[PDB]
RNA sequence: GUGUGUCUGGGUGGUGG
């Protein structure tokens, strides 16, 4: 990290301490079911552990709900991508 | 059928959960299995079930005979229909554990109707022993049993046709092998205390040699009365 | 629904289902195994017969005439690797750990 | 805020009182009933009445069908056959799962009330907006429904080329062979042109892939792969969303990565999709245990009263819906004329419990837990341990009222536990 | 010229002519491999 | 899908060591215990004879093509 | 005492960066 090579200091700390929170959409993890993220939550639970946050690291292994979050995240991520190449391959088609 | 749906709707009073039962009984007692399999095959999964199924085998205790008939019925479509049931085989422990000699008797002649008559029964009727041996480890005598099912219940007529004939021959020879698996839960331990040691428990070692002599004893007479039973009886076999 | 021509006047009804194990025809039937199908580049299908009422009182019964061909989906209850140990599958050159769930 | 209805095969768009006039309610009294089931609220009262304004022009049956007969596809000239047609479309056309036969329209009614119903409650906020990507709101046509698909228009198009040889022949006045009248090839060369191509029908296409036996996993995914057919190049990222409902349905990472990012999915281990049954056996032990059916209550008693819904289709109320839900899981663990894929949800907070038996609903295995304590015991693992024996199998297990196939409606509602301790 | 083919099921050799039908000549399989070349087959034994 | 001849690692020859695995085994050695008694030291060969799949068992159950 | 023709046109699906 402090090369610059390659990696950044949120991955030591995603790595060693905590994941973090996962989003979705730039907020927590929506209430998917009827007021609950997951049926494994109570109805109207705003806990971390609840909406998303993975306490865990990548070293102590996330704990399946907190799996599942970290996948949905993930999946935004890569929709992200998807749709930002073709989008942008046509404004710079129009660009030139 | 009326009693066990009955009886595990009022479970969670007790005396007309009796009443259900000992009508029941005196039915039985007046009394071919389509009935008994509709009534004591049924599979019903709740607790409350279990409270009913505990009821009617406090009532068949109390209708010993009737109770034997009605589980001889039971294990005869159970073994016929490639079906079972948690309070069918809670009512053979019951019969069996009541009346020693007079359910599994009956019940195995019935076994060996079967057998001789279709195939795919005798997997099921070793592991239906094995288990009635396991849980209820009394009155469990295969032996008086399978001696009771050679001549009794129809033998000569279920072994009419030539494959119907060799399927009761290799029944029979079945039966002859089925001694040790006819033993108890008491005499499974006391095999497990002589593989301990051989002479640990020598009254409970005598008393299990006892039993086993008399169980190979009636193996032996199986043995002896099946070879004029099969008339396509092998030599070497 | 029935259906219905006319003067003289018939009615046309189909009663009942008849799918027998796919075959193979050439001379007599065969029996086609998953395998030929393969090699052979044929389709696994097996023959749909149907019974019809020709009513006219002139009742007549075309009792199991054939209407056409479906696709078997392989390893089920209508295939003829259904209920089969590992070996006669393997003897049939089939592996016994495929799970079937395909056409071909 | 009139209320509007898109009524189908229908070029313009027609107010919903007229529709419920058209179906034989003169009254209006009677009609607000049935969309109103609460005449001491004002407040859905209230928004319903600009609607009502639109009543002036029509109060009588006819001029209501005239209206909703006369905006056809096929023009209609006369008073007779705008009449006919109106009548043939609210007969056979709109809500068929209610009724397509006579002696159904009040039943009908009681439904399109119940949809509009359903509307006011949204716009008033009283009931959560429904979420296009809830699985629950999802069926997944397996093979099964497919191939039926296909075989219906197939089988249609042999009775057309039937009907077309009879009549040259009837002509002639001359008899045939039945067997030359029967042309197989087109079943047999429709069924396999749409498994080869993947072409269904004909507008749907790439439903038929070819089986991928790269490796072992690769055949196993792509028997297991089941396909979303919302746009690929569409600019909408809500659909390719994980949702949360996907939760031991769906894998959560398995999908590619190219442009079918969330459109195409994997089962997951344990997932099993329903493969339908027969609602009959639902509909008569319904009636058997209090279930007041619509044609026989009056229509005010559904004011405190829940509905109860079968494949969708609403039949009848019910006083007292806790032990009806009790005794329906005890049937259904107990593997009575109920069979286990049939879900059985309890909306609580509406009061509705909606019963579905129809396939494409996706549903997983669940260990059962009561009283804080778990249903299986020691006894059925030491019986499994010798499953190879005594053939004790996976559907004694469910047969015990151990296990239970969870829908993923039927999952909105039960309390999940993540592992026994 | 005598070209030998092998039935996929009997496992028998079949002079099999030219433009002929393709069929066992015991159980009248309709499937028939050929035999392994007799050139020279020579691998290094890497 | 037969056990290798050599170690892809290190290069012990563990070609003869499949069948006496299984005969310890058979004798219910532990297959810790069965690799030690074989000689196999280095996890290496361990891992070799250890994740080693007997697939020709399964390919030997069809029918040759010629006799 | 030699030597060029290499089944096009669409559609569908999967995949790699
Ligand atoms: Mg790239
Ligand atoms: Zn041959
Ligand atoms: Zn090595």
């Amino acid at each position: 990290v402090v090369s610059g090579a390659k990696g950044s200091k949120i991955n030591i700390s995603q790595v060693i301490a905590v994941v973090g929170q996962q989003n979705v959409e730039g907020k927590r993890i929506p209430f998917g079911f009827k007021h609950r993220t997951l049926p494994h939550f109570i109805k109207d639970d705003y806990g971390p552990e609840s909406r998303g946050f993975v306490e865990n690291s990548y070293l102590a292994g996330l704990t399946p709900t907190e799996f599942f979050f970290h996948a949905m995240g993930g999946r935004e991520g890569l929709i992200d991508t998807a749709v930002k190449t073709a989008e942008t391959g046509y404004i710079q088609r129009r660009l030139i | 059928l009326l009693a066990v749906q009955k009886l595990e709707m009022w479970l969670q009073l007790t005396r007309p959960a009796q009443d259900l039962l000992m009508s029941v009984c005196m039915n039985c007692n007046t009394h071919d299995m389509d009935v008994i399999s509709h009534l004591i095959k049924i599979r019903l999964k709740p607790k409350v079930l279990l409270n009913h199924f505990m009821l009617c085998i406090r009532e068949l205790l109390s209708a010993h005979k009737d109770n034997l008939g009605t589980t001889i019925k039971l294990v005869i479509f159970n073994e016929l229909s490639s079906a079972r049931n948690p309070n069918n085989m809670q009512v053979l422990y019951t019969a069996l554990q009541h009346s020693s000699e007079l359910a599994p008797k009956f019940l195995a002649m019935v076994f060996q109707d079967l057998l001789t008559n279709k195939d795919d029964y005798l997997r099921a009727s070793r592991a239906l022993l094995r288990e009635i041996i396991k849980q209820t480890k009394h009155e469990i005598n295969f032996q008086a049993f399978c001696l009771g099912l050679m001549q009794e219940r129809k033998e000569p007529q279920y072994l009419e046709m030539e494959f119907k004939e060799r399927f009761v021959v290799h029944i029979t020879d079945v039966l002859a092998v089925s001694m040790m698996l006819g033993i108890t839960a008491q005499v499974k331990e006391a095999g497990i205390a002589w593989d301990k040691g051989e002479k640990r428990n020598l009254e409970v070692l005598r008393s299990f040699q006892n039993q086993i002599a008399a169980i190979q004893r009636d193996a032996v007479w199986w043995l002896h009365t099946v070879v004029p039973s099969i008339s396509k009886l092998a030599p070497k076999d | 629904p029935p259906i219905d021509l006319q003067p003289p006047r018939y009615l046309l009804k189909f009663e009942q289902i008849y799918l027998s194990k796919p075959t193979h025809w050439d001379g007599a039937p065969s029996p086609m195994m998953p395998n030929e199908a393969r090699l052979r580049n044929l389709t696994y299908s097996a023959p749909l017969y149907v019974d019809i009422t020709k009513t006219v009182q002139l009742q007549t019964q075309h009792q199991k005439t054939f209407i056409g061909k479906i696709p078997i989906m392989l390893r089920s209850t209508y295939c003829l690797l259904n209920g089969l140990t590992d070996r006669d599958l393997c003897e049939l050159n089939e592996c016994p750990l495929d799970p079937g769930g395909y056409f071909i | 805020q009139r209320i509007v209805a898109t009524l189908p095969y229908i070029k313009q768009e027609v107010p919903i009182i007229i529709v419920f006039r058209a179906l034989g309610f003169v009254s209006d009294r009677d009609i607000l009933e049935h969309i109103i089931y609460d005449f001491e609220d004002p407040e859905m009262m209230e928004m319903v009445k600009p609607s009502l304004d639109e009543a002036f022009v029509i109060q009588e049956q006819n001029v209501a069908l005239n209206f909703i007969g006369s905006r056809g596809a096929k023009p209609g000239v006369t008073k007779e056959k705008r009449i006919k047609y109106a009548k043939e479309v609210l007969q056979k056309e709109m809500l068929p799962h209610v009724g397509v036969s006579d002696f159904c329209e009040t039943k009908k009614a009681y439904f399109l009330g119940y949809m509009v119903h359903r509307l006011l409650l949204a716009a008033l906020g009283r009931r959560e907006l429904d979420d296009r990507d809830h699985y629950g709101n999802k069926r997944l046509d397996l093979a099964g429904p497919l191939l039926a698909f296909l075989f219906r228009g197939m089988f249609k198009n042999l009775l057309k080329e039937v009907r077309i040889y009879a009549q040259k022949f009837i002509d002639r006045g001359k008899d045939f062979n039945l067997e030359l009248a029967i042309k197989t090839r087109i079943i047999s060369d429709g069924l396999k042109y749409s498994l080869a191509t993947g072409n269904w029908g004909d507008a749907r296409a790439g439903v038929s892939q070819v089986l991928n036996r790269l490796t072992f996993a690769s055949t196993l995914s792509h028997l297991r792969r089941l396909n979303s057919p919302i746009g690929r190049d569409g600019k909408l990222a809500k659909p390719r969303q994980l949702h949360n409902t996907l939760w031991g349905m769906v894998c959560p990472a398995e999908t590619p990565e190219g442009h079918a990012v969330g459109l195409v999915k994997n089962l997951a281990l344990m997932a099993y999709i329903s493969v339908g049954s027969q609602p009959s056996p639902i509909l008569e032990f319904l009636e058997e245990w209090s279930m007041e059916n619509l044609e026989e209550i009056s229509p005010a008693a559904i004011a405190d009263a829940t509905k109860i819904f079968v494949n969708g289709c609403w039949v009848g109320i019910h006083k007292d819906p806790e032990q009806l839900m009790n005794t329906l899981r005890k049937l259904r663990r107990q593997m009575d004329i109920i069979v286990s894929e049939v879900s059985m949800i309890r909306d609580i907070r509406e009061r509705e419990i909606r019963i579905y038996t129809d396939a494409g609903r996706i549903c997983r295995p669940l260990l059962i837990v009561e009283k804080q304590k778990l249903l299986l015991k020691k006894r059925h693992i030491d019986q499994l341990k010798e499953r190879e024996y005594n053939n004790y199998s996976w559907q004694d297990l469910v047969a015990s009222g151990v296990v239970e196939y969870i829908d993923t409606l039927e999952e909105e509602t039960v309390m999940l536990a993540m592992t026994p301790d | 010229q005598p070209m030998i083919y092998i039935c996929g099921e009997c496992h028998t050799e079949n002079e099999i002519k030219s433009r002929d039908p393709i069929r066992c000549r015991e159980c009248g399989y309709r499937i028939m491999y050929k035999k392994r070349t007799k050139r020279l087959v020579v691998f290094d034994a890497r | 899908m037969i056990i290798p001849v050599r170690c892809f690692t290190c290069g012990k020859i563990v070609g003869n060591k499949w069948e006496a695995y299984l005969g310890l085994l058979q004798a219910e050695y532990t297959e810790g215990d069965a690799l030690d008694a074989l000689g196999l030291k280095r996890y290496c060969c361990r891992r070799m004879l250890l994740a080693h799949v007997d697939l020709i068992e399964k390919l030997l159950n069809y029918a040759p093509l010629e006799k």
